[PDB]
């Protein structure tokens, strides 16, 4: 019963610990990018003027 | 050989805790610290939609950006028009107990669920002109907490059995099951390319699965008490999950640690719902406090305050052109946020 | 002077006449808002102030005999 | 406007039809109804005629929405909250039979219900009887020093749940039924009663 | 399935009066508006009367109003009183529910042959009758007075196909979404006033006359019918 | 014998009397100042009992904000004019009308809310706007005579008075006037409050709550309140109505201390609306709490 | 005396009330004098016939 349990888990931890990770840096990085270069098409933290606001 | 395996596996956790810790080079903060703020950020109410008359549990938006759905207990799904306050359909209930509702990519179809442990889908086109249900799926024995439509055939839902099920609506049994949560999954949120997806329980823990194959690929627990939402970020790498911790933070998946958290001294409430922006750049997080807060998610300062809700709101939504945010709360009323 | 939220009538009981050599002065009232019925009040050279009957004839000859 | 006049119309037909439905589901009363398990709780809701099971009846013109709860194998705290507009709670307690005095101090103390009043049932009346004939008060109760009778140890089983709340805005309506009886029903319209008395009267700031 | 059938036609002296009712099964009767729509014997459509879902607004048609009169069992009826001789015709049952992304004018009755012994946006069909041969690109056209296009963006151009023998059917709605159950090869398009509908590769079944229609404005004026026959 | 009845005045009264007129402004200023700002600060459970103090309040204060006027009024006589002696009188008897008419409604809701709580009934305690526009309506309706049939009347032994004037008859046709106050006034709201509140005692003889006993003491704190407020003052009205009439015989003595009472009784009067917010507002647990979070 | 310069003309409707004097320590000569309505003080004169049938109107009401 609970040595199942243990397997799977053992087996799930093992999986789970091969996959490669890169430096937390490059991540930031990318995402900073990514939220750089969709600033101009998100009309939420850059309000757009009321002739094109649906909701007006 | 059980304490074998039990020293085995804590050798793993370690060698994982060991790893994560090797790539944390520098923190988000000290790289997003060189650019500037977003300043203050006020929304006012465009609309106000006053149908419901129990406390709201969930809402989606249309992929066109226009149609909403709603559900309350007073047994009812309203499908609503955003621009003009109009309401296109009202879809009575088996059960008012019901606590997720999804709408269609391609628009065709709502889903909706709750303590009654089924999914409902229901036909919007029927050429008999009014609403029927399609389907009744019935896998689960907990409460279904979530739910989202890969297509028009297929949607994965997640339950307080400490499961998550991917479904075929033409069939109804369960294509694949997900197993390997403690507590009850209560959020949900599939990834842009719909290929993996995220869920948080309350072992607060999130497990990042995939859809085609089944596999837990990524475990991430940086939270201290249950987990209420979840949102995949934008660019589909990363996603930010609000505990009822008094608090969010922020998860990479290639990084496979957390980034930032998003805490005030003055909040105590959990998180009912999360939400990110069109850009990524705001996080938009429901709390228990009867107000929204606006974070800026790559410096995790407060932007602003959705103050107006009489209730704990209960779900968040952003549209898919960005252009607004819809809020529902427990004083049966909804409102566009521009 | 008196501040009264209430006017009433000045007079209370009539006399059928007076003699006009003790009367110096007489007031007649109108019937009004503080009065329905008309008000003669005269006043005598003692000081004293009596009221007169408008309708007996004899107040009418004496007003008319002061009025010469 | 050209056919939006006509969508407009449809609208405020099925806002309408919204209201109407509204207005003839605020006439009932809704009741979430707790207790261990074989506490009597099936024994009750079918004295007056698998996720939650409901039960209705009328009683002097009042539909009673009657939802019983647990079989929900779940975290309560999860779910909770769902029942936070309930009337009264019902709860059903088995004296011929420690674990309902933790589930009645969890149930009477939770953030959603400092204010929610409790109906308290003590079922199987001459069972109990039967057992304190046969077997003494004590076994269950270490700390209890008194008459081995039936009245006094039903008092102070009574009392013993009745310990359990703290706030002065609810009340606990506790009734002894021996489950031979059809008396119930009148129990529970009692009750609900002076509980919507109490709070529209703490509604008129008067109370 | 769905079922519009008509009954209450015949031959009626002139000055007289007759009723024609409308038995709908297969749908939602309830919530469906439901319109009158004539077609003389040789002529093309003309629309007759409205009754929207409740019986909260009704139009008639200028021609009509005064006369008839529509009432709507799952059933739909219509007074006609004082019959002169241009009341001759076949009258359809059409419904037409309304809201956002709907497709009105979706399903057509069958129709009764009934035979008796100023402002308004007119829309002109320029081409009556256009030789096609099977395989090649037939382009219908059609014009408007005043301009389809609203303040919303929504262009209110319908586009119906008459075959011979047979009821109209919906194909365009709103000047470019196709409708339920039409080959995706029909298109349509059109800019303000002037509108186009194009048909590829034309098989045998899809001659017929095409009628444009507008529904900006009550009363809904249709096209004159531009008839495609084969080679 | 026959000598005019000369009237008699004290000048320590009208001192005092101001004094009065003064603080009962101030204090019913302040009242209503908390209640509303209480009500209002927050919009989250405005229930029905909100939107009829929020009424009763504005009416109160409208009512004291004419205090001042009257008070100077009584010192020397009416000075100010024929136009503020028909805006001001207007007011005032609409914001006392105001506010019975809202008691009694007050009432109306009370009784329906405790007494028909499990029946469908109290579900028509929805239309308190409507209810409470139409009061206002009303009582707009009843001071009509007021201002259209009234006047600054001089005259020679008194000082000039906010009287009433319609023709030679004046004295009877006030009288005729008079009997609005004492049945659409009086009478009328009293007989409501006391069935309501007599029904509504009743229901909570009965009842099994723990508060039922404060229930019971706040409703007859309300009637006694009511009662002290404004018998005395119809009740010399009344006298005054039989002494002109000549029911009841008419004298010097009697008629100046009749002038008295009704001073003394306006006087009492006048304190509904400093007592209204501690007796209706303030004596409700939600209230102070409201208050007591306001003030932080 | 009070009344100096006694009126010619005014209208019986706007007169509350008539008070009429007589030769005295105050006065040698018979005086009247009118209150209007608007509590302004005028004087009539005695020998006029109007003012008498003035007198006589307020008498005879």
């Amino acid at each position: 019963a609970s040595i199942a349990q243990a397997r799977k888990l053992v087996e799930q931890l093992k999986m789970e610990a091969n996959i490669d990770r890169i430096k937390v840096s490059k991540a930031a990085a990318d995402l900073m990018a990514y939220c750089e270069a969709h600033a101009k098409e998100d009309p939420l933290l850059t309000p757009v003027p009321a002739s094109e606001n649906p909701f007006r | 050989e059980l304490d074998q395996l039990r020293q085995e596996a804590e050798q793993l956790k370690n060698q994982i805790r060991d790893a994560r810790k090797a790539c944390a080079d520098a923190t988000l903060s000290q790289i997003t610290n060189n650019i500037d703020p977003v300043g203050r950020i006020q929304m006012r109410t465009r609309r106000t939609l006053r149908g419901h008359l129990a406390k709201i549990y969930a809402m989606h938006w249309g992929t066109d950006s226009r149609l909403l759905v709603s559900a309350s207990q007073d047994g009812k799904l309203i499908i609503w028009d955003s621009y003009t306050t109009n309401k296109v359909h009202a879809i009575p209930l088996r059960s008012s107990w019901v606590m997720t509702c999804a709408y269609a990519p391609s628009g065709n179809y709502v889903a909706c669920g709750g303590l009654d442990n089924i999914c409902s889908i229901y036909n919007l086109k029927t050429r008999e002109g009014n609403v029927r249900v399609s389907r009744e799926l019935a896998g689960h024995t907990g409460y279904l907490s979530c739910c989202r439509f890969l297509d028009d055939n297929q949607i994965v839902t997640s339950s307080g059995d400490t499961t998550c099920a991917l479904w075929d609506i033409e069939t109804g049994q369960q294509t694949t099951t997900f197993t390997g949560h403690t507590g009850d999954v209560m959020s949900l949120s599939l990834a842009p390319d719909t290929r993996l997806f995220v869920s948080g329980a309350c072992d607060a823990s999130a497990k990042l699965w995939d859809v085609r194959e089944g596999m837990c690929r990524q475990t991430f627990t940086g939270h201290e008490s249950d987990i209420n939402a979840i949102c995949f970020f934008p660019n589909g790498n990363a996603f930010a999950t609000g505990s009822d911790d008094a608090t969010c933070r922020l998860f990479d998946l290639r990084a496979d640690q957390e980034l930032m958290t998003y805490s005030h001294d003055n909040i105590i409430c959990g998180i009912t719902s999360v939400s990110f922006s069109k850009s990524g750049r705001l996080l938009l997080a429901g709390y228990d406090d009867f107000n929204c807060n606006v974070w800026d998610a790559l410096k995790a300062d407060r932007a602003g305050v959705l103050a107006g809700h009489d209730n704990r709101v209960s779900c968040l939504g952003v549209t898919d052109d960005g252009m607004a945010v819809a809020t529902g709360s427990w004083d049966s009323f909804l409102k566009i946020w521009n | 002077a008196s501040v009264a939220t209430e006017l009433r009538c000045q007079c209370l009981q009539t006399l059928q006449g007076i003699h006009p050599k003790n009367i110096q002065s007489v007031n007649v009232k109108s019937p009004g808002p503080h009065c329905a019925q008309t008000e003669v009040i005269a006043t005598l050279k003692n000081g004293r102030k009596a009221c007169l009957n408008p309708a007996s004839p004899i107040v009418k000859k004496i007003i008319e005999k002061m009025l010469n | 406007s050209a056919e939006e006049r006509a969508a407009l119309e449809r609208s405020k037909a099925i806002e309408k039809n919204l209201k109407e439905d509204g207005i003839s589901a605020a006439k009932d009363v809704k009741l979430l109804l707790l207790g261990a398990d074989n506490s009597g709780k099936s024994t009750i809701v079918k004295q007056m005629k698998t996720g939650i099971v409901e039960t209705h009846f009328t009683f002097k013109n009042l539909h009673f929405r009657l939802f019983d709860v647990g079989g929900q194998r779940s975290e309560r705290k999860k779910w909770i909250h769902c029942f936070e507009d309930v009337t009264a709670i019902i709860f059903c307690v088995d004296l011929s039979d420690h674990e309902s005095l933790m589930l009645f101090d969890s149930i009477c103390n939770n953030k959603f219900f400092i204010d929610t009043s409790i109906i308290l049932f003590l079922n199987k009346k001459d069972l109990f009887g039967e057992k304190i004939k046969k077997s003494p008060l004590t076994i269950c109760f270490p700390e209890y020093t008194g008459p081995n009778t039936y009245e006094d140890a039903a008092a102070y089983i009574q009392a013993q749940f009745e310990s359990k709340n703290r706030s002065p805005n609810k009340e606990i309506y506790c009734h002894m039924t021996c489950a031979t009886d059809t008396n119930n029903a009148q129990v529970i319209f009692d009750a609900v009663t002076d509980i919507i008395i109490a709070n529209n009267l703490r509604g008129c700031g008067l109370y | 399935d769905v079922q519009l059938v008509e009954s209450g036609g015949g031959l009626v002296q002139p000055g007289g009066s007759r009723k024609l009712s409308c038995s709908a099964s297969g749908f939602a009767f309830s919530s469906f508006g439901m319109h009158w729509v004539r077609q003389a014997p040789e002529k093309g459509l003309e629309w007759v009367a409205y009754i929207s879902s409740g019986s909260g607004t009704i139009y008639y048609a200028d021609t009509v109003k005064g006369r008839f009169t529509i009432s709507r069992k799952n059933t739909l009826f219509l007074q006609m009183t004082s019959l002169r001789s241009e009341d001759t015709a076949m009258y359809y049952c059409v419904r037409s529910i309304y809201y956002y992304g709907s497709s009105p004018f979706d399903f057509w009755g069958q129709g009764t042959t009934l035979t008796v012994s100023g402002s308004d946006i007119v829309m002109t069909q320029a081409t009556s009758s256009v030789p096609v041969t099977p395989g090649e690109s037939v382009s219908i056209s059609c014009r408007s007075s005043k301009s389809l296009l609203h303040s919303n963006g929504n262009t209110y151009l319908y586009w119906f196909l008459q075959r011979p023998g047979q009821s109209p059917q919906l194909l365009i709605y709103r000047m470019s979404n196709l409708a339920s159950g039409v080959p995706d090869r029909f298109s349509g398009s059109g800019s303000g006033t002037a509108f186009t509908l194009t048909i590829s590769r034309l098989e045998a079944e899809d001659v017929g006359v095409y009628y444009c229609m507008q529904h900006l404005e009550y009363p809904l004026t249709f096209g004159a019918g531009t008839k495609l026959e084969l080679k | 014998d026959a000598a005019p009845c000369e009237p008699e005045s004290l000048e320590i009264n009208k001192y005092f009397v101001v004094i009065i007129y003064a603080l009962v402004f101030l204090l019913s200023l302040l009242g209503n100042s908390l209640v509303m700002l209480v009500i209002l600060y927050s919009r989250v459970g405005r229930s029905v009992t909100d939107v009829y103090l929020l009424n009763l309040a504005l009416a109160d204060l409208l009512f004291a904000l004419t205090l001042p006027i009257w008070a100077a009024s009584k010192v020397n006589g009416w000075i100010f004019g024929t136009f503020l002696c028909k805006v001001v009188s207007l007011l005032k008897e609409v914001n006392f009308y105001s506010g019975i008419l809202l008691l009694a409604c007050i009432s109306v809701d009370r009784y329906l809310a405790i007494v028909h709580a499990t029946r469908t009934l109290t579900q028509k305690r929805y239309l308190v706007k409507f209810i409470c526009l139409s009061i206002w309506g009303l009582s707009l309706l009843l001071a009509l005579p007021v201002l259209l049939f009234r006047r600054t009347v001089y005259s020679s032994n008194v000082s000039p008075a906010c009287y009433e004037d319609m023709g030679n008859n004046t004295a009877n046709w006030r009288m005729l006037l008079r009997i609005l106050p004492q049945s659409f006034g009086f009478i009328v709201p009293l007989l409501i409050m006391l069935f309501c509140y007599g029904f509504t005692l009743r229901t909570l003889f009965k009842a099994h709550m723990g508060q039922k006993h404060r229930a019971m003491r706040v409703i007859f704190a309300v009637v006694l309140i009511f009662l002290l407020c404004w018998l005395p003052y119809n009740l010399v009205l009344l006298a005054d109505t039989l002494m002109r009439t000549q029911v009841i015989q008419e004298t010097c003595e009697r008629r100046n201390h009749i002038d008295r009472a009704l001073d003394a009784t306006e006087i009492l009067g006048i304190l509904h609306s400093c007592l209204n917010p501690l007796i209706y507002a303030f004596i409700g647990q939600k209230f102070r709490h409201g208050l007591l979070k306001i003030l932080a």
